[PDB]
């Protein structure tokens, strides 16, 4: 009685359209732009009406 | 579409009342498995008399 179970969940924000196939390598060199915003910091607005 | 936008990783052309923010992707894989087999086998008797 045999029985695999696979999983897989990649979760990727944000470069190249991933697929599974794709290396470790070719995501980071296709990061040239496709840049995003992974963590921010800013103020009230009300601060900003002076 | 006047003063024409584009996306800043120009490969778009958005009209000029709207703006982008990019980021994206997300997959997940999973399968499962199950087999079985069975078997059996037999009985027999035999008497020569006399
Ligand atoms: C899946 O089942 C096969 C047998 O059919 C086994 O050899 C293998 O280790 C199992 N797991 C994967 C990931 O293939």
């Amino acid at each position: 009685y045999l029985s695999n179970r696979t999983n897989s969940r990649v979760q990727s924000f944000g470069g190249v359209p991933f697929y599974p196939g794709i290396t470790l390598e070719t995501w980071q060199k296709g990061i040239t732009n496709h840049l995003v915003a992974i963590d921010r910091a800013g103020l009230p607005l009300h601060f900003f009406i002076k | 579409y006047t003063n024409c936008k584009t996306t800043e990783d120009g490969q778009y052309i958005i009209p000029d009342e709207v703006y982008t923010i990019p980021q994206k992707e997300s997959n997940l894989e999973m399968n499962s498995e199950v087999l079985e087999s069975w078997m059996n086998y037999q009985s027999t008797t035999s008497l020569s008399i006399n």
